């Protein structure tokens, strides 16, 4: 009986989730895994983009053997789009690839030699984007009533630890006032 | 909280008068104190080689100071015992337990008994017993623990005792008042010159004081 | 035991069948290594396979554990030359709590001595051990106080044997004025049966097998069926012609018959050690020493013993204070050297029954209770089984040895004690289940033995004369 | 029931006077007490005493820990107030008491206490100084997991 | 006063609680007051038996009066104070060691015996669970996802030593070693670093 979380998912397990994510590469060469779902594919040609699963690609990076191409909606200047419409929306949570976070933290650890000068760049733009997002979840949640909750656009991973506070408070709320009656 | 170090008058001779004779005033300050002890100076020589060579060691040489050892096995600080206190004063809500009351209460008609012994024939408080008391909750306080027990408590008794009993502390009587020399080898002589039996003696010879104080004294004196 | 199977498969496969190394796996599994199980899995047609793969006592006192009572827990402790003073402090420390939760377990209060003092006024049935300090002061003593204890004018009841050195229980009042406790009625502790005793001892190891399992029928069945297990009880000395006289007759009944169980009393000779005379060039070594070889000589007389019977020796008071260490081997290697059944017992002894507790223990305790009364065989009887001690007595009366206390301790109740008195007549009386016996004398008793069925608990008596 | 806080709430005794006469006082040799006596009662017993007839057997006085100055003090300025000294229990225990009497304006009230609380909790919730000590229990356990959650969270974030 | 012994002994057990919440778990329960317990059978049983005295006299001199039936409806409730306070109690107390069960299997004397027998055979039936599947499960424990795939491993006092190779345990030796053979020695406490 793990007995934790119970009710919220460990960090590392969203990590085991986001595993399935499938993603483009650059392999080395110029197989046949009978496991579940790959399927695919015959040897591919160097240097050329096939989309795969996320954890054997960290596999292939951990051996080097594939060029991991930098994902195109991950640019700087898209960013900073993205932190213009959040000033001028103080509701609107708009767009998250939802799984960024994470990846963003893996990409960084080894993918980050492909992408062209992220250092110092754009892990200051995520982080402030980042709060900016959390303290307009704040301003949201100030509104917190039964029976509707604004989820709007978030990514999974603060969804996930905000859990608790609000899943466990709502049920008094609405148990005192059905209760009332 | 008050710490007191005295000296009575012309140093350890103040225990070979009357045992009081200490404070000019009165007794009174010492019954609102807590703790009374008493530091003697008896000649052990291998107590007094270990004293000696002990000094020599704090001093030269530093081989009492193995202690970054003894740090690596046991109180690695001063500091860390003063952490310590502050996170133990606060915390703990300590109290007495209620199976451990009635023992105190037998034992302070023994302690009260104890002086009359030691009054009638030839000063405690209830402000001693609230001394005794305390002591419990305080390495109660080193358990961190909110309760008190049986054998947690009664050590204090011990501590106690040691400092206030050093506080306190037809033949013979028509034959020797003073009662010297007049004992077993005598007494042996004198019932010889019919129903005494040297085993006897030690039997039936076992309230006259005297007898006791011979056998603290006149025991080994032999007569 | 913890194993995962399908890692040791492949370890176990460097063809072999499932059904063969699963089997061994299985068997094998309750032995493991750290792990030393591949040490243990290398050693090893399919009979051969099968065969390699598979690689009722007395008990000594000498060699029995010890068990410590906690008061705070209400349980004993693994506890495991000369013995230390912590533990002789411990000694009577013990036997009081054991009796304290033999008391709790019968439910008029329970109340220490200092609490009767520490009050002036009354009213209490206090519980101590009779012990006396000087002239006409009979104490009473607790873990906590002692007092003065005072039987003016009381009437108590019609005890076993109220004994100094006993704990008993007194009613009256304190009176400190005088500062002197009064009898109403001096009644002993009682002493509950063995059933509901071993009911509540738990569920651990008393006797020597660590849990409790004596959940086997077949024990008591097999006690039903096997009557092949006689015993045969015998004071004997061993330089007398009568002794020879009454050995070929018992042998000759013997040699028939044969026995299983053999139980030699004590006291091998008639007189005692410390020699200081060398005139007729002989000590009492030498002379004990040819008294075994002549029992060895009567022993090898005839051969038909020692085939299928069990042999027990028992030290007696004149041999080289309880409890005590055995005949040494040097007396008895020529008989050793005969004889393969033998065995060397401290007094006392126990038998370990696979279901039954049989104590073997002998001494005189008549010869003493009637010179130390305050002011019948029920009331020896009653008096050993209800104080549950072997030796009810102050240490400076009867000198024990601190280690083995334990053992002279009588928790639980056993199922036969074996007490061969020599200054009481024989006997075998039932009190709550224990079933007490006596075999008397053997020479002045005009030449009679004891012969003991275990099955049906039947007791007959044996005579020549 | 089987939560350590439903023995713990009904633990609390409560001052509700018996509308009868009663022999066999449980808490005084009498024997019996004369009606209307106030004494406090535990909330389990006390609970369904008087829903048992079909007149009540307990008038049901008013909670001294309801009380109006008390109700409205709390509508005043909720950050400061300190619920710990008062029952401690308090959002689990006055759910159950008016559960009894059923009132809704009240329910309406604390409500919008919690709600702030919530908030305000939530803000120390991010890593104080004397509120920390003044919560009352459920807060606290939620305090806990939160806590954890933010740690392992940022932990997560780098091994 | 009264339903207290009930009060004392949730009390601990919801200290008890606090008490492993971190913390590492190192849990061993202090004991089982079964002293109380016993206070609390004698309260029930003078009740009860007073209560059965009084329903019997119910026809002779009580004459079934209705204020009578209270005190029974009274001593019921308490009778299921008493009870809810031992059953919660026993129910955290069998849960903690259930835990502990799960955990170190794996792959204390102080406690009450009847806990010790509920235990032996918990473990006994969850090893029957075990042999079910033959999925395999190895449900006990492997709680942590793995990732990728060998880790660098510590030995922790184990000198020694075996599935599938003999690796020779060597104290104070440090490894680079697949998650597998590790998941198996970790549970005897045999390595460090993870």
């Amino acid at each position: 009986l793990p007995a934790h979380l119970q009710q919220t998912f460990s960090p590392e397990e969203i990590q085991f989730i986001v595993e399935n994510e499938p993603i483009k590469i650059f392999p080395r060469i110029t197989w046949q895994l009978i496991t579940t779902d790959d399927k695919a594919l015959n040897n591919m040609v160097a240097m050329r983009s096939t989309e795969v699963v996320l954890w054997i690609a960290l596999l292939l990076k951990q051996q080097s053997k594939c060029s991991i191409v930098a994902p195109q909606w991950l640019t700087t200047k898209e960013l900073d789009r993205k932190i213009q419409y959040e000033k001028t929306h103080p509701d609107r949570f708009s767009e998250l690839p939802w799984n960024w976070l994470v990846l963003a933290r893996i990409l960084f650890n080894k993918a980050k030699d492909d992408f062209h000068d992220p250092i110092h760049e754009l892990r200051g733009k995520i982080q402030d984007l980042r709060e900016i997002r959390q303290i307009k979840v704040l301003k949201g949640l100030k509104y917190l009533n039964e029976s509707h909750l604004q989820l709007d656009n978030l990514s999974l991973l603060e969804i996930n630890e905000l859990r608790p506070f609000i899943t466990e408070i709502m049920d008094k709320l609405r148990e005192i006032h059905t209760a009332s009656l | 909280s008050v710490l007191a170090a005295a000296n009575p008058i012309y140093g350890r001779y103040d225990d070979l008068k009357s045992p009081g004779d200490n404070i000019d005033f009165q007794t009174t300050i010492l019954s609102r104190f807590d703790m009374i002890f008493i530091v003697k100076d008896d000649h052990n020589e291998e107590r007094d080689i270990s004293i000696a060579n002990h000094v020599i060691n704090i001093h030269t040489g530093n081989a009492n100071a193995q202690n970054q050892q003894e740090e690596n096995g046991s109180e690695i600080s001063i500091e860390k015992m003063k952490r310590y206190i502050t996170y133990c004063r606060l915390k703990c809500a300590p109290r007495l337990s209620p199976q451990a009351a009635e023992k105190l209460s037998s034992n302070f008609v023994t302690i009260r008994k104890q002086l009359l012994i030691n009054e009638l024939e030839s000063p405690i408080t209830i402000r001693q017993l609230e001394a005794i008391i305390r002591i419990t909750e305080s390495l109660a306080k080193l358990e961190l623990s909110p309760i008190a027990q049986e054998r947690h408590v009664d050590e204090a008794i011990r501590l106690f005792q040691a400092s206030t009993m050093d506080a306190a502390s037809q033949e013979l009587k028509r034959r020797l008042p003073i009662g010297w020399s007049t004992s077993y080898q005598t007494l042996r002589r004198e019932f010889v010159d019919h129903r005494f039996s040297q085993l006897a003696l030690d039997k039936a010879l076992y309230e006259t004081i005297q007898l006791r104080h011979q056998g603290q004294n006149i025991y080994r004196s032999g007569v | 035991v913890k194993i995962q199977p399908p890692l040791l498969r492949p370890l176990a496969y460097r063809s072999i069948k499932s059904d063969g190394l699963s089997a061994l796996a299985e068997f094998v599994g309750t032995n493991i290594g750290a792990p030393a199980t591949i040490k243990f899995l290398e050693q090893f047609d399919q009979s051969g396979v099968k065969e390699v793969i598979q690689e009722f006592k007395v008990i000594n006192a000498s060699q029995q554990q010890r068990f410590s009572y906690n008061p705070h827990k209400m349980q004993f402790i693994f506890v495991p030359f000369l013995p230390d003073i912590e533990d002789k402090v411990q000694m009577f420390l013990t036997r009081y709590y054991l009796t304290n939760d033999r008391v709790m377990r019968n439910e008029n209060s329970i109340t220490p001595i200092k609490n009767l003092l520490g009050r002036d006024a009354q009213n209490f049935l206090l519980l101590g051990l009779l012990n006396k300090n000087f002239k006409g002061n009979w104490s009473l003593e607790d873990p906590s106080g002692s007092v003065e204890i005072d039987i003016s004018q009381t009437i108590p009841t019609q005890g076993h044997y109220y004994v100094p050195g006993c704990m008993v229980l007194v009613e009256g009042i304190y009176y400190s004025v005088g500062n002197k406790f009064h009898v109403t009625s001096m009644t002993l502790p009682p002493g509950e049966r063995r059933e509901i005793t071993l009911e509540t001892i738990g569920n651990l190891d008393l006797l020597g097998i660590r849990l409790d399992k004596d959940l086997k029928i077949r024990l008591h069945l097999l006690e039903k069926e096997l009557t092949d297990h006689k015993f045969v009880i015998l004071n004997l000395f061993l330089d007398d012609l009568k002794i020879m006289t009454a050995l070929s007759k018992i042998l000759q009944k013997l040699n028939d018959d044969p026995p299983t169980l053999l139980i030699w009393q004590g006291s091998f000779t008639s007189v005692p050690v410390f020699a200081s005379m060398s005139s007729r060039n002989i000590s009492s070594s030498t002379q004990f020493k040819n008294n075994f070889d002549a029992l060895a000589t009567l022993l090898s007389r005839f051969d038909n013993l020692t085939e299928n019977t069990t042999m027990i020796f028992i030290p007696g008071p004149n041999d080289l204070t309880l409890p005590q260490d055995p005949i040494p081997s040097a007396f008895t290697k020529k008989i050793n050297k005969v004889c393969k059944n033998v065995v060397w017992s401290s007094n006392p002894t126990r038998i370990a029954y696979l279901s039954q507790e049989i104590v073997i223990f002998r001494d005189d305790l008549s010869g003493r209770f009637k010179r130390h009364r305050l002011e019948e065989t029920r009331k020896l009887v009653k008096t050993i089984l209800d104080q549950g001690h072997l030796s009810p007595f102050l240490d400076s009366l009867r000198p024990i040895s601190w280690d083995l206390d334990h053992t002279l301790t009588l928790c639980p109740i056993p199922s036969t004690m074996v007490l061969c008195d020599t200054t009481s007549a024989q006997f075998d009386l039932t009190y709550n289940g224990c079933k007490v016996i006596n075999p008397g004398s053997f020479i002045n008793r005009r030449a009679r033995y004891m012969e003991y069925v275990p099955s049906s608990k039947k007791t007959i008596q044996e005579e020549i004369y | 029931y089987y939560d350590i806080d439903d023995v713990l709430a009904d633990g609390t005794e409560f001052p509700c006077k018996f509308q009868y006469d009663i022999p066999g006082l449980g808490y005084n040799p009498g024997r019996p007490i004369t009606k209307n006596t106030k004494l406090s009662l535990p909330l389990w017993l006390a609970r369904i005493l008087a829903i048992v007839g079909p007149v009540p057997f307990v008038e049901l006085l008013p909670p001294d820990m309801f009380s109006t100055k008390v109700m409205n003090a709390i509508k005043t300025d909720p950050v400061a107030l300190d619920l710990h000294s008062i029952n401690s229990h308090f959002f689990s225990l006055a759910i159950k008491w008016i559960m009894l009497f059923s009132e809704k304006e009240l329910a309406n009230v604390v409500s919008e206490l919690l709600l702030q609380r919530a908030q305000e909790l939530n803000h120390h919730a991010s890593s104080t100084s004397t509120f920390l000590l003044k919560l009352e229990e459920m807060e606290k356990e939620i305090y806990k997991k939160s806590h954890e959650s933010y740690k392992d969270t940022k932990r997560w974030m780098f091994k | 006063m009264y339903g207290d012994l009930g009060n004392k002994l949730v009390l601990e057990a919801k200290r008890t609680k606090q008490l492993y919440a971190r913390s590492n778990q190192d849990v061993n329960l202090p004991m089982y007051h079964e002293d109380i317990i016993r206070n609390i059978l004698k309260e029930v049983s003078n009740l009860r038996k007073n209560t059965e005295y009084l329903k019997e006299q119910q026809q002779l001199g009580m004459l079934d009066d209705k204020v009578a039936k209270c005190q029974y409806f009274v001593t019921l409730l308490c009778m299921e104070r008493n009870k809810r306070c031992l059953l919660a109690y026993q129910r955290l107390r069998t849960d903690i060691l259930d835990s502990m069960a799960w955990n170190n299997n794996g792959l204390t004397n102080n406690l009450s015996h009847q806990e010790q027998e509920y235990l032996k055979e918990y473990c006994d039936l969850i090893t029957d669970l075990k042999s079910g599947d033959l999925v395999d499960i190895d449900l006990s424990g492997s709680l942590v996802p793995p990732s990728d795939v060998f880790i660098d491993v510590r030995v922790l006092k184990d000198a020694g030593e075996t599935e599938y190779g003999v690796f020779n345990l060597i104290k104070d030796s440090q490894f680079f070693v697949r998650q597998s053979d590790v998941e198996r020695l970790i549970q005897q406490g045999y390595l460090q670093k993870i």
